RNA sequence: UAACUGAAGAGUUUGAUCAUGGCUCAGAUUGAACGCUGGCGGCAGGCUUAACACAUGCAAGUCGAGCGGGGGAAGGUAGCUUGCUACCGGACCUAGCGGCGGACGGGUGAGUAAUGCUUAGGAAUCUGCCUAUUAGUGGGGGACAACAUCUCGAAAGGGAUGCUAAUACCGCAUACGUCCUACGGGAGAAAGCAGGGGAUCUUCGGACCUUGCGCUAAUAGAUGAGCCUAAGUCGGAUUAGCUAGUUGGUGGGGUAAAGGCCUACCAAGGCGACGAUCUGUAGCGGGUCUGAGAGGAUGAUCCGCCACACUGGGACUGAGACACGGCCCAGACUCCUACGGGAGGCAGCAGUGGGGAAUAUUGGACAAUGGGGGGAACCCUGAUCCAGCCAUGCCGCGUGUGUGAAGAAGGCCUUAUGGUUGUAAAGCACUUUAAGCGAGGAGGAGGCUACUCUAGUUAAUACCUAGGGAUAGUGGACGUUACUCGCAGAAUAAGCACCGGCUAACUCUGUGCCAGCAGCCGCGGUAAUACAGAGGGUGCGAGCGUUAAUCGGAUUUACUGGGCGUAAAGCGUGCGUAGGCGGCUUAUUAAGUCGGAUGUGAAAUCCCCGAGCUUAACUUGGGAAUUGCAUUCGAUACUGGUGAGCUAG
């Protein structure tokens, strides 16, 4: 009953966080065709377990700093 | 607190009025909770002169709101009609 | 102010400011020997001065000085402080 | 506003009899000037007419029948045109319902002017009331009557009179010894003259 | 039953023609303004400009049943210049302390392109008054206004010494819940007042019993508010790099609560072509107008949210404010002064000056619905309900009806005596809407007080609470109300635009490329259907025209729905980055795509069926709709992902 997204870590230089780029494909209000739109989280990793190029899963939370309110479920694949 | 009192609609000089659960530092007509009957003091013919929902009423008085002096006659009203 | 009970409200404004300023005052007094003797280290001076410090922490906070989360916390905090020093 | 003035010139006009005048003597005789208009350039009815002018001088004839103004045809239009059926049956059904026409056509007066004369000074009552305004739409079995202060009245008799020789409708029930009568239904378009032609007005007013 | 059903063209480029392409016209709408004219009623609307400056009055008080004083009326008793004095107990009033309220209601849209708004979710919070339940309300103390005295000041208001009461303030005691805890323990409250009373006592006037309103500690509910996330939300590249508390971590501080919110250290991160940073403009939504629809424009009046209160910076009190009619500071401006000293903030209601093409009364009542205080009586309320002004809009009504011709007179045209004005007028016979006068007269008022009875709690029939009965008083600003009945007489009441084509409706005089008209095409240089007057007519009608503005017509930014050989329009030609798109077979996934269910999508507004207004406008019941969003369960043809395989590229 909690909101979790999936996707691709791009970056784990920082302590403890990871940044993951989730991706939707919508379509465009006016004209129709399906365009891709792309959003960059900041999530919570306890134990850097994370990597850059794997796709992760991640879950809402309370806030942990000023721009970090997700933190890690599961790692789904390695990279 | 939370009351049950008129709200003021219709022409002028032929009021028409709903019974509303509202916050009572609400404007009188402006938001409410929930609106659960009417009042036409000036009804004719098939005009239907009071309707109110006793269940809800009774569930409102419950968890505290506090009906006005009017509401709380036209309430013995209806429940002497019913 | 315009009005008897502006000029009223005013006066009672004060007054009160000053009351409550003293009795802030007081608790952040208190508070500050506590740590002053944690930082010296003897244990048994700093249980001494928690000892003392708990009480007036209570009674203002039930006087609505401070809210209760605040004196919950502060007394969490320095107990936690004072065991450390073991 | 309501129209008042000179009626017979309406009719050279418009090439027909609308009826304004009582009827106690032929529209022909009555004018002498018929088959020509009333203007100093008056001409007869072969000059040639565009689409435009049929459709206005159409609808000019139903409103000068019934004594209607711009503004309120208007309106009347727009409800034929939101109810459903025929439009134009429809507003015809409408403009035959108005409480003066209903009086004419029940005889209390010799014209519709004098019909809406009486219902304006509150010589007629509607079910029991005493109503004023003319424009009310009469429903299916209300009751039309002349109140007991208006009876007795000698344009009242000379109404009944020639609307005895006149031809009773189908739809209204009236008995002339009490002076009520009783509406049963909107009459029909083959009850009402084959000469109007509701489709020129509804062009029109769709354009 | 029903909840929609909807799409018109014309003129103008040339001696003709077809095309391309601009420009102009016919529609709907308005918080409109101006010109001519003007009778009434109902319901709405009324500074769009200077968030410019404001004279004057009102817009926030209430409680003596929290408290001490202080007042002036009646009385009663005693004296006597005899109806005057001196005392005493009750009834009223309130400057001060204190409680609650003043954070609501009301105004405005300056700022704000995201800390705001809309839709859908979340966890780490606080919450006066209200509802339910549990444990209590023991015993002390020191002050300070009023008051008294002094002093400054014309005053307004200031300052200094000495007293006093409390539900004002602070210790001590106690603790079902509550807080901390090292799980051993430790810490923390409160206030009285009023009504009635059988018995008992009264150390002398109360104790005691009981019931209400209070007060303290706690848990739930409801209400209100704070905080977080995702998606969406106007232009500009003639604005490409921006950021060091900046991005993350640890210890500590801080908050009702998560968090760089703050701080000391460690690391080098964070954002950006899916538009960062910079800059211009702008309150957002439900909705409103237009359109066949898709879209376009807009955000007055009604409702929700946000922001602001002469301009900037702060905090205090409080459950709640960083507070329109509260405080401190700085700034500009204005006012009183006796030169000592002071005061102020209409974007509240009414109003004034100014600006403007343009927008109203320095009105009545708290009778109704609400809000504040009080046990109640009651008090306050420019919210609100009403009234005044304005054709500003929408809807309704009237300004009379029938007859009346060898076709009066007069006007105008003429082929010169006919035609037209025209049944029009006169005459004859009727009628009283609306306005005016007179007389009656609902509803908006449910209730309250007096009386009686019943049931509760009590020791009690007392008090208090909740009900029933009949009767009588009492209570309406609007208001001489709506509405009904009588009175006299056609008596009081019609204008505006246009008549060459688009586009319904023609003649005569006057003038002569003049005076003039004109949306476009164009008229006027002696017979002007286009200028001015007149006759006649046409269209509307208490209105009629003009100007301004938005959408449409415009397929004239073309998603629905256009083009690029010669009409405007293929880069001089390659290569190539991001991006867009991509051959065939098979297995798997379920992102796109499709279906079901659930929750949500406020009310009002639009549409449908009804109801009440004499009709209609208008008000109103119930539906339909809100084409969306989210969660969850399913399907696997196509697109995407992954694995394997193939050869026509």
């Amino acid at each position: 009953t909690v909101r979790t997204l999936t996707g691709k870590v791009v970056s784990d230089k920082m302590d403890k966080s990871i940044v993951v780029l989730i991706e939707r494909r919508v379509q465009h209000p006016l004209y129709g065709k399906s365009i891709r739109r792309s959003t960059k989280l900041h999530a919570h990793d306890e134990n850097n377990v994370a990597k850059i190029g794997d796709v992760v899963t991640i879950k809402e939370s309370r806030p942990i700093s000023k721009t970090k309110a997700w933190t890690l479920v599961e790692v789904v694949e390695a990279a | 607190m939370v009351v049950i009192r008129l709200a003021r609609g219709g022409a002028k000089k032929r009021p028409f009025y709903q019974i509303v659960v509202t916050d009572s530092r609400n404007a009188r007509d402006g938001r409410f909770i929930e609106r659960i009957g009417f009042f036409n003091p000036t009804a004719q013919g098939q005009a239907e002169k009071l309707r109110l929902d006793a269940d809800r009423f009774a569930h409102w008085v419950s968890q505290g709101a506090q009906p006005s002096e009017r509401v709380a006659s036209l309430a013995a009203q209806a429940k002497k009609a019913t | 102010a315009n009005s008897a009970q502006a000029k009223k409200r005013a006066r009672q404004n004060v007054k009160a400011r000053k009351h409550n300023a003293s009795l802030r005052s007081m608790v952040r007094t208190y508070i500050k020997r506590t740590l002053s003797a944690i930082a010296g280290g003897d244990y048994a001076v700093a249980t001494e001065a928690y000892k003392k410090a708990v009480p007036v922490i209570d009674r203002m906070a039930d006087k609505g000085i401070i809210h209760k989360n605040k004196a919950a916390r502060h007394k969490s905090r320095l107990n936690a402080q004072v065991k450390a020093l073991a | 506003a309501r129209y008042i003035g000179p009626k017979c010139k309406l009719s050279r006009r418009e090439g027909t009899d609308l009826q304004l005048k009582s009827g106690v003597k032929p529209f022909d005789v009555k004018t002498k000037k018929a088959n020509k208009a009333p203007g100093q350039h008056g001409q007869a009815r072969g000059g040639k007419q565009s689409e435009y002018s049929l459709q206005l001088r159409e609808k000019q004839k139903v409103r000068r029948i019934y004594g209607v103004l711009e503004r309120q045809f208007s309106n009347y239009y727009k409800e034929a045109a939101r109810v459903k059926g025929a439009t134009g049956e429809n507003l015809l059904k409408l403009l035959e319902s108005r409480l003066d026409n209903v009086v004419y056509r029940m005889g209390f007066g010799s014209t519709r002017a004098e019909a809406r004369q009486l219902v304006s000074h509150r010589s007629i009552t509607l079910n029991g009331r005493r109503v004023n305004i003319a424009s009310i739409q009469v429903k299916a079995g209300d009751v039309i009557a002349v109140h007991e202060g208006a009876k007795q009245q000698l344009r009242i008799k000379n109404a009944i009179e020639l609307a005895a020789q006149r031809g009773i409708p189908a739809w209204i029930e009236v008995d002339h010894s009490k002076l009520e009568g009783t509406f049963k239904a909107a009459p029909d378009r083959s009850d009402l003259p084959a000469e109007i032609n509701e489709s020129l007005i509804v062009e029109l007013y769709s354009k």
